[PDB]
């Protein structure tokens, strides 16, 4: 085992894959996710891909997940949203038809996500108070 | 808060009635409220024609009323419409625009009318 | 028989790479150098010693002098950019000698001329005199003109901003660093045995000059020679001193400035009539302490190249006055000093002042552009400034016979030359904080 | 008084010697021409934090300055005793080296904590 | 519940109100926390809050924080900062009030925060390497 | 529509004759009428 | 953050009652006057 | 055949092909350009 | 005013009153002199 060489899967190569076998290509498409006019306008879009990439590392900062790309929560996943079975759901739908599919509800499960990690914050502060 | 429904008393049949409801946010609660209609007759129960969301803005309706109700909102003037095209006879009712929204500052459900 | 990788972030380990480095000052108008725009140096700088580590320091290709180069023009054409442009002055002019209380030196040097100028108003002109050097104006056939009028036109360069040298400070950005050789008597190409981390260098001076390294810094114990290829007839030879040795240039001519109204809100200066005497502009240096100091540098030279030789030193081979003849700036006006009286002597083995005459220019090119130049604007009273001379660049000469009779004359044929003699201590590296090393911990499984 | 070490006083030194002043070298990371020149190298060197930090947190270092992880240490790419490359050699020396052979180092580790991350799914699934 | 909606308080809506009320409302002011001269005015003033919110993250990182708003350390709250009850100052004072009081402290605060973190840290490292 | 939000119990110390936002906006006026005026054609040739 | 002060009597320097933040500042328009204040924002209940 | 809508009149029609042709296009007068000092540095260039 | 003539000097049929001799006077290096030059011009770069 001198001459074993390695390759992976491409940036963005588990789009039309399943979810299952597009969740173990997180780490390539994270780490791949980073004259005056011209200057100014390079500038400004690196500003700004700096900016959204802060922004999403920050949300996922005020929730139990910072610095693991995966992480649970305890709080459930009513049906309201999407009342699919997880046998298919993880084997036969791709990550765009599913995120097309509840799309509308992505603000309310941030939401109940940030105040679920508040009180969650909150208990444990008050637990480790006894 | 403080809701207060507008439009024409009065319609001829078969076209399509509009009804605004002004809203009057807080001081100091910026965040998502949830605007509904809900008509009743006289000596009738009422009944929940649809509502939708003041941030996403994505609409739920009665399932009885796909053709006809259609609801809107624009968060510039803060009010939100109602459109209920193919008014029969038995739409003859008082409307109601109510909001719902739950207050995290003192977990109360303010449930204005 | 079996290890685990342990990642280190913050490793003390760097890199070789190129980045813009940043500015630092601390003085108060105006300046033709940095402005108020520059971010204030610190109070003490941050010198930290590294030991058991030598680094490989080596100039002429290092990106700092091309950076420092590149950011002196920017900014100059930047500060020259709003002041007013001269282009209705090269119009015909009638030029005639002055015999006015002139010394027979300058018998030929200025001349009053004459000219037809418009004025405030589109539809007027006015008949204006000025006075002009003869290195400045060229013929046409009486009828003169200005040397740069069939080349492209130029601005004034305001006197609101001056030209005084304010020393800068090149401070490193975050991640990167400053190694600073610390050898006293590193040749400019190898190892350094001592290395000082810092992150803003020190004092350099912005000078500008040709032949004489003005206001350069001082070596440690003896004069440095450093080249490329000491056995190349190219690649000048620049010699730092250790002790810095004066000279006095001024000009004893009592020039009047005059402003003549160009047109709306545009002014020219003009040169007035010359007050007393006329007098050629010169330099002092002490003859006693130059041979001294030419006697090290022959010393040096002797052990540098081979040993029992005899040398001799020459004044420029020729080219244009940038490089023929030692050209530099006092006090805002531009002085073209004749080296001949200086690099003129002839050195064996084992073996008051001297006056240097000067001429000044109006219309000047400082560097090899030329699509760009500048007027100097004349200034009232006598200039006089007293400046430090630390260092030389001298070049040899072809047709080596027998590597005996070898002959050294001044260079100057590039700019960035006068500041690799200040930046050759320092160098640019790329710190990178992550690191891997085969421990045996493991990750503690959850 | 106190006194430990400055900014990369400990580049001469061995590894051992320089494993305990990393968290100073940690905290060091971080007319109009010269204006935005500076703001170019700056937005340059916040790029550069802020993609050291991304590549650390990658893995299971997010805010931790010393990590080990549970692959197994290849021993064709140094082939030396551990003692002897952690008293007796720097870490200039041992970077000379280890740049061809880093990319396929942190490749292992991104995907081997991709591994750990889903293999720690299925125990919270599984209970 | 399915026909509720979401409200939570605006931006700095707890300033006068007591630490036990203002410690819920942190999650909107983190989150609000993130021609040429007009376009290089306005990337300076977003790359300062840049490294302004870097800045605090590394100060922050130092600590046992590695993320979180709220977060407790092991070392020891000294009395003679401030000489008063708990229950006081979390019911019947506020952020600013509180800010002003022992603004001259915080700092040199940070600083045993920080070191004793390091050696915190390298205890569970002489400890883990004991596998 | 933007976001107001009232802030009780709270007293701030306001001062006017200090404040950076009418010197912005005092320069960014002069900044303004400077870029406004830079494709328009200057007169010149009215000085006769 | 912007400060904005809600008080109706609000003096030239003081401690303001009445605080409000908001994202954005009102319409202000940049008139140009020396003497007499051209279409300027009124008052809240007397001359101040 | 490439177009927003082939339906529509006023739309554009974008035709791409395979094979392409060749043009050889010449413009046999020996002209002669002649430079003309217009000012200081000013150089036009003229047909002559 | 630049003053032109046609070229006659061995033209077609078919090219004939394309180009146009015209001969005017340009400025130079110096401000107070003028020079009388010739170049040659198309139909479609000038009107009567
Ligand atoms: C501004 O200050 C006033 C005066 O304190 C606040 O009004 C009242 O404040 C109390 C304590 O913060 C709130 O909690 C209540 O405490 C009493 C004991 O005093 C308790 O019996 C109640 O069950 C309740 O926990 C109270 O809700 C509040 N409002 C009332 C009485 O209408 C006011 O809240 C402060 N403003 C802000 C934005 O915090
Ligand atoms: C695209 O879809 C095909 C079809 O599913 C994938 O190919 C494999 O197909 C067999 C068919 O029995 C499945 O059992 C395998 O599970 C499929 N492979 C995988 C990795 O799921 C193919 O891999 C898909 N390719 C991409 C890029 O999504
Ligand atoms: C400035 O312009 C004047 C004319 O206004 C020149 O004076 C003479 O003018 C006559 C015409 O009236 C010409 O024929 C002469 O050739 C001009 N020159 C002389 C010497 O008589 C005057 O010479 C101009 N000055 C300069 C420096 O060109
Ligand atoms: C500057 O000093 C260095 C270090 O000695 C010189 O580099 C080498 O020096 C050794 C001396 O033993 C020579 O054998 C090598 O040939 C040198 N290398 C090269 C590439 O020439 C370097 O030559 C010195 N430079 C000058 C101008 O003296
Ligand atoms: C320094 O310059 C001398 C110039 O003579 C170089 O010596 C010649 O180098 C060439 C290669 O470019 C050889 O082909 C010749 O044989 C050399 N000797 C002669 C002409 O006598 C010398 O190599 C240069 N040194 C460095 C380090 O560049
Ligand atoms: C250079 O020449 C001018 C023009 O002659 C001199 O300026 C004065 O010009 C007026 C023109 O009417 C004469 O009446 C004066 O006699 C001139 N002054 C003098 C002192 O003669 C100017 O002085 C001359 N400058 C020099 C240094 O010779
Ligand atoms: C350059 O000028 C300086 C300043 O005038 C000279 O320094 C003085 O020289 C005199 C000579 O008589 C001494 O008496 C003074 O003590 C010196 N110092 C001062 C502060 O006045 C210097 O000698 C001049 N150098 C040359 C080469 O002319
Ligand atoms: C030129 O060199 C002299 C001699 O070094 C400088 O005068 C000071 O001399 C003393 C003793 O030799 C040094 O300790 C000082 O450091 C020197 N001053 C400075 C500022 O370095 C003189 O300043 C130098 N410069 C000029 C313009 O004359
Ligand atoms: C440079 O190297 C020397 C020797 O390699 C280092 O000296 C050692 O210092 C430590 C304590 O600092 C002692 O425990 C060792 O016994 C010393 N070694 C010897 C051989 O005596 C020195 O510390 C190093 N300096 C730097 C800055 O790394
Ligand atoms: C890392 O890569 C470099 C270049 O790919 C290797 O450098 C080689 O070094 C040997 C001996 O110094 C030379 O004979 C080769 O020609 C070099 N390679 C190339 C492409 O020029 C270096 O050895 C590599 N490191 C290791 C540990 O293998
Ligand atoms: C911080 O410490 C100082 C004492 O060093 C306290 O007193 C202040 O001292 C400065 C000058 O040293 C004065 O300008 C202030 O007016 C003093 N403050 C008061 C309230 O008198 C200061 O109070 C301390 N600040 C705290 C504890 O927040
Ligand atoms: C493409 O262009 C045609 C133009 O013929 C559009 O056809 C129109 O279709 C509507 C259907 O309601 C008719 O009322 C119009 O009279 C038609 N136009 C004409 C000129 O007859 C067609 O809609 C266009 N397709 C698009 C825009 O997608
Ligand atoms: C170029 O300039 C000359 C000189 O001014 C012009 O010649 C004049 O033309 C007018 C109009 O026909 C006559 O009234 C003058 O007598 C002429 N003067 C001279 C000195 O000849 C000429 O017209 C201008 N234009 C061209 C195209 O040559
Ligand atoms: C050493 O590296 C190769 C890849 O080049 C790998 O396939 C092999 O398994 C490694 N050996 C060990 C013992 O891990
Ligand atoms: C989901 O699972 C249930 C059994 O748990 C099964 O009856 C149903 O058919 C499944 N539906 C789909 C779409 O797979
Ligand atoms: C001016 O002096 C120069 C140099 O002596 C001479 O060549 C020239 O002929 C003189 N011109 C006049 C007009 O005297
Ligand atoms: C401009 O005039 C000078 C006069 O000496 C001459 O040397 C130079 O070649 C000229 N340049 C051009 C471009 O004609
Ligand atoms: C130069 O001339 C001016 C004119 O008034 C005079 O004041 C000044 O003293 C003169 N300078 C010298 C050195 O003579
Ligand atoms: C230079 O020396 C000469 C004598 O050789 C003297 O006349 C002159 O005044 C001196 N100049 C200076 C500035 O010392
Ligand atoms: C220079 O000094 C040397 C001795 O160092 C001496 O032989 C020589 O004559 C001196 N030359 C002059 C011009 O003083
Ligand atoms: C050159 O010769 C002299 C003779 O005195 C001697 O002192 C010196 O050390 C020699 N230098 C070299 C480099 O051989
Ligand atoms: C150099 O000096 C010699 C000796 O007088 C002289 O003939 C020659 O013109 C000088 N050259 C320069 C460029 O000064
Ligand atoms: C410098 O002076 C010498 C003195 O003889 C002279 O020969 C030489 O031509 C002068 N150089 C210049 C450039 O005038
Ligand atoms: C060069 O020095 C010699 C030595 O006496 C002298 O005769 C000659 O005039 C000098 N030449 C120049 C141009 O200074
Ligand atoms: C490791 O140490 C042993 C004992 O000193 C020695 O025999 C062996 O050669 C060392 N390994 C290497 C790679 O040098
Ligand atoms: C979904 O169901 C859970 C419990 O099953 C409940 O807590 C939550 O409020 C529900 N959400 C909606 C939007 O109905
Ligand atoms: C608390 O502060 C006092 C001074 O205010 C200091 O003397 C003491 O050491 C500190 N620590 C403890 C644990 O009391
Ligand atoms: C602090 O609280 C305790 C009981 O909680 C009380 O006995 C004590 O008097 C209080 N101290 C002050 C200064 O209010
Ligand atoms: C084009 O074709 C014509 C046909 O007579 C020929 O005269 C002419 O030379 C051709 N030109 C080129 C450029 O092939
Ligand atoms: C155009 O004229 C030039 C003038 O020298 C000549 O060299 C060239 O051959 C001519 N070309 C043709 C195609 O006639
Ligand atoms: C010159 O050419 C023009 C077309 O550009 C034509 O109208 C005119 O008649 C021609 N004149 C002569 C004399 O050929």
């Amino acid at each position: 085992a001198v001459g074993i060489g390695a390759v992976f899967l491409g940036f963005l190569g588990a789009a039309g894959s399943t979810m299952g076998a597009a969740s173990m290509t997180l780490t390539v498409q994270a780490r791949n996710l980073l004259l005056t006019v011209w200057g100014i306008k390079q500038l400004q879009a690196r500003v700004l891909a700096v900016e959204r990439y802060l922004r999403d590392q920050q949300l996922l900062g005020i929730w139990g997940c910072s610095g693991k790309l995966i992480c649970c929560t305890n709080v459930p996943w009513n049906s309201s949203w999407s009342n699919r079975n997880l046998s298919e759901i993880w084997d036969n739908m791709t990550w765009l038809q599913w995120d097309k599919e509840i799309s509308n509800y992505t603000q309310i499960i941030y939401g109940l996500l940030e105040e679920s990690q508040n009180q969650q914050e909150k208990n444990e502060q008050d637990l480790l108070a006894l | 808060v403080q809701l207060q429904e507008s439009g024409p008393g009065v319609v001829k049949p078969s076209e399509t009635l509009s009804l605004t409801c002004e809203v009057s946010l807080h001081a100091s609660r910026v965040g998502s409220y949830y605007w509904s209609w809900i008509r009743q007759s006289q000596g009738q129960r009422p009944e929940w024609m649809g509502g939708l969301y003041s941030d996403t803005g994505n609409t739920d309706y009665n399932p009885s009323l796909k053709s006809r109700v259609s609801l809107s909102r624009d968060m510039s003037k803060k009010q939100f419409f109602l459109n209920l095209r193919s008014v029969t006879a038995t739409d003859t009712a008082v409307y109601f625009c109510v909001s719902r929204y739950v207050d995290h500052w003192t977990n109360r459900r303010f449930d204005v009318w | 028989e079996n290890l685990w990788v342990t990642v280190y972030y913050g490793v003390p380990v760097w890199k070789d790479a190129e980045t813009t480095l940043f500015c630092a000052s601390d003085a108060k108008k105006h300046n033709v150098w940095a402005t108020h725009a520059c971010v204030p140096t610190d109070p003490n700088p941050q010198e930290i010693h590294l030991e058991n580590v030598t680094e490989e320091f080596n100039m002429w290709k290092n990106n700092m002098v091309e950076q420092m180069h590149t950011d002196i023009i920017s900014l100059w054409d930047q500060s020259l950019k709003p002041c007013v442009k001269l282009t209705p002055l090269c119009v015909t002019l009638q030029c005639t000698n002055v015999t006015n209380n002139i010394t027979d030196d300058m018998r030929g040097e200025l001349k009053n001329c004459s000219f037809n100028m418009t004025t405030e108003l589109r539809d007027k002109k006015q008949k204006v005199y000025s006075l002009f050097y003869r290195l400045d104006v060229v013929q046409i056939n009486k009828e003169y003109r200005l040397i740069n009028c069939n080349t492209s036109a130029c601005t004034q360069a305001c006197p609101k901003v001056s030209f005084e040298p304010i020393p800068i400070h090149y401070c490193a950005p975050a991640g990167f660093a400053i190694l600073k050789c610390k050898d006293k008597k590193f040749n400019g190409t190898g190892p350094c045995p001592s290395v000082s981390t810092v992150q803003c260098t020190h004092g350099i001076k912005p000078v500008v000059s040709t032949q004489l390294l003005l206001n350069g810094s001082l070596a440690e114990e003896e004069v440095m020679i450093r080249s490329e290829n000491i056995t190349n007839n190219a690649k000048n030879i620049l010699v730092q001193f250790n002790t810095p040795v004066q000279i006095n240039c001024t000009r004893p001519n009592n020039n009047t400035r005059k402003s003549i109204r160009i047109g709306p809100g545009q002014a020219f200066y003009a040169t007035g009539d010359i007050i007393g005497d006329i007098r050629q502009a010169h330099c002092n240096v002490s003859k006693a302490t130059w041979n001294e100091t030419l006697g090290k540098v022959v010393k040096q030279l002797r052990k540098h190249f081979g040993n029992n030789t005899i040398i001799r030193f020459a004044n420029s081979s020729g080219g244009d006055l940038e490089v023929t003849t030692h050209s530099f700036n006092c006090g805002g006006e531009f002085f073209y000093c004749n080296t001949s009286g200086l690099f003129n002597s002839t050195w064996i083995s084992n073996t008051d002042s001297i006056t240097l005459p000067c001429r000044i220019k109006q219309i000047i090119n400082m560097w090899q552009r030329i699509g760009q130049c500048m007027y100097a604007p004349p200034i009232q009273g006598v200039i006089r400034c007293v400046s430090n001379i630390t260092g030389l660049i001298l070049t040899r000469d072809g047709g080596s016979t027998n590597s005996t009779t070898e002959t050294f004359r001044p260079g100057g044929g590039d700019m960035r030359d006068n500041w690799r003699s200040e930046l050759y201590k320092y160098k640019v590296v790329k710190i990178e904080p992550l690191g891997v090393a085969p421990t045996r911990c493991k990750r503690r499984v959850v």
